[PDB]
């Protein structure tokens, strides 16, 4: 039951294509999930780390980005400095 | 930017090459081929063989030299250093020196001024966000960052914080002729708390949007915003921004000009006789009109 769907991220020159799905319970993947994808891809916490879709900013954790508009082929741009604890 | 739709052949790779994406890869690849990359100082531009607004200078005509090519360590390493050094208003335009030396350089643009975004100074901050905005200016971007960067600080009560995004806003949408950002720009045009500078900084913004668009609600925002301003605060050094904005919202069209300034007949002479000539030289351009 894996909602999968398509997004471009792109940051520091460096843009993957990833299929990514829901895995927290939801139906559709959320903030939550992508927060999740960023931080096991990169491992920025989500207190610094600026996703911006459309030139919309994502401020609430909690704002499904399925209802928001993101389908395939959509990209999206991260921000932030990738940390090494 | 051609604002049309997937239907057509090859839509992605168009839409990029119209959004100046690899503008930037080609650029450093060639001034790299030409080995014309090395960063040149300011200093021996100078040609020192033989202060805080001569450093400022300095750093400006750095930025300027290394502008779009984004390779610059010397406000990248030490640049924190330098605007610490730096003394009273050249934060910020440090700081959008910076954003010069990374215009067009859109991702390595805008991690290398996050770092700066959460600056201490106010002045900085702002010049933080003017630096995000002309690294976006120019260039065109699918999910188009600024938009959502400027999100708090498009309308922030500081003046120097919303002088730096309305600035880059303006920057970044110039030629864009977006709704989405017009109608997020012009209530912040509508605002009464912000100083006239700043409103004249937002006029400024809108036009370089809309230039050559004739928007009409922008045109009205203008007018109706000099109306509510006295006449007397109005006239004094800085309301010659709103007809430059009404002049780029009218570039290249001419005659309906008359409409415009028969609105603006009202005004009184010393700011009128200014705003309609300019206006009218603007929308006449490019045309030889002895």
């Amino acid at each position: 039951a894996a909602a999968g769907l398509t997004v471009t991220v792109t940051h520091s020159n460096e843009k993957h294509d990833l299929h990514v799905t829901s895995q927290q319970g939801s139906s559709e993947p959320v903030v939550q999930d992508l927060a999740q994808v960023v931080e096991e891809v990169i491992g920025v916490p989500q207190s610094f780390q600026k996703l911006i879709f459309k030139g919309k900013s994502l401020k609430e954790m909690e704002t499904p980005l399925s209802a928001l508009g993101i389908q395939d082929g959509c990209r999206v741009m991260l921000i932030g400095k990738k940390n090494s604890p | 930017f051609l604002e049309l739709s997937e239907d057509v052949e090859e839509y992605e790779d168009l839409t990029e090459i119209m959004s100046n994406v690899q503008l930037n890869s080609n650029f450093l690849a060639l001034a790299r081929e030409l080995d014309i990359m090395e960063p040149k100082v300011p200093d021996d531009i100078y040609k020192t063989h033989l202060s805080a607004r001569m450093n400022l200078a300095s750093s400006f005509v750095n930025g300027f030299v290394n502008a779009a090519f984004g390779q610059d360590k010397l406000l990248t390493d030490d640049g924190n250093k330098w605007l610490y050094k730096n003394k009273d208003h050249g934060m910020l335009s440090a700081a959008a020196s910076l954003g010069m030396i990374l215009l067009w350089d859109v991702d390595g643009g805008l991690t290398q001024i996050d770092k700066y975004l959460y600056s201490s100074e106010d002045y900085i901050k702002s010049g933080a966000l003017l630096a995000c905005g002309i690294v976006n200016s120019g260039v065109r971007n699918e999910c188009d960052p600024a938009l959502a960067l400027l999100s708090d600080y498009v309308l922030h009560n500081s003046n120097t914080m919303r002088l730096g995004s309305i600035f880059g806003l303006g920057l970044a949408y110039a030629g864009s002729n977006r709704e989405d950002v017009l109608t997020l720009l012009l209530p912040v045009m509508g605002d009464s708390k912000s100083s006239m500078e700043v409103a004249g900084v937002t006029a400024l913004a809108c036009g370089m949007i809309a230039v050559g668009s004739c928007n009409g609600d922008v045109t009205s925002t203008i007018l109706q915003t000099i109306m509510e301003k006295s006449e007397t605060e109005l006239k004094d050094t800085y309301a010659r921004w709103l007809p430059l904005g009404l002049g780029l919202n009218h570039l290249g069209k001419g005659e309906a000009i008359e409409a415009i300034l028969a609105a603006l007949e009202v005004v009184s002479e010393p700011f009128r006789s200014f705003a309609n000539t300019l206006v009218d030289v603007c929308a006449y351009a490019g045309s030889g009109n002895v």
